[PDB]
């Protein structure tokens, strides 16, 4: 019985872990387009005018 | 017009060019160099004006 119990606590264990994994994934994407813009901005918007 | 946005320094053209999975961008540009100093003035005033 205890291999059951622990493929159970296996399987939802790396559930959660997939969940935070792509959650993780998904808000460094919208950061780095964020990082993005504001490298283009302190580029343009500094070294001369706009 | 804007500054830094394709090439460093001054910019004039461009030349594309194809790669595998991809572009290739060749940016000509301006540079000054061989600097010398001076002295300066805001405006000059002759004969009252």
């Amino acid at each position: 019985e205890a291999e059951v119990q622990i493929d159970r606590l296996i399987t939802g264990r790396l559930q959660s872990l997939q969940t935070y994994v792509t959650q993780q994934l998904i808000r460094a994407a919208e950061i780095r387009a964020s990082a993005n813009l504001a490298a283009t901005k302190m580029s343009e918007c500094v070294l001369g005018q706009s | 017009k804007r500054v830094d946005f394709c090439g460093k320094g001054y910019h004039l053209m461009s030349f594309p060019q194809s790669a595998p999975h991809g572009v290739v961008f060749l940016h000509v540009t301006y540079v000054p160099a061989q600097e010398k100093n001076f002295t300066t003035a805001p405006a000059i005033c002759h004969d009252g004006k």
